[PDB]
């Protein structure tokens, strides 16, 4: 049931390996997890801000 | 589907004071809880 491909350098586009690589989220009941990164601000004083 | 732990290390049946415990840890588990049990050192 399992054969092997090849890849020979001299091979045209659509025979050469590609790598590929998939996300997959699912938010399951957790009440926070990994989120995104935070942009900052700095932070002035004495000023109504 | 927190799971809490407060505590606290002071030195010296128990005696008698007040001390308030602080936060630990804080655990996004989920987990349910009916029964625990508890583990010991034993002399071997
Ligand atoms: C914990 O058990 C209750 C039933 O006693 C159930 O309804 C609830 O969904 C359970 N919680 C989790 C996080 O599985």
């Amino acid at each position: 049931p399992l054969r092997s491909y090849g890849f020979r350098p001299t091979y045209g586009v659509g025979h050469q390996p590609y790598r590929v690589v998939v996300l997959s989220f699912e938010l399951l009941h957790a009440p926070a997890t990994v989120c995104g990164p935070k942009k900052s601000t700095n932070l002035v004083k004495n000023k109504c801000v | 589907g927190y799971f809490k732990i407060y505590s606290k290390h002071t030195p010296i049946d128990l005696p008698q004071g007040f001390s308030a415990l602080e936060p630990l840890v804080d655990l996004p588990i989920g987990i349910n809880i009916t029964r625990f049990q508890t583990l010991l050192a034993l002399h071997r």
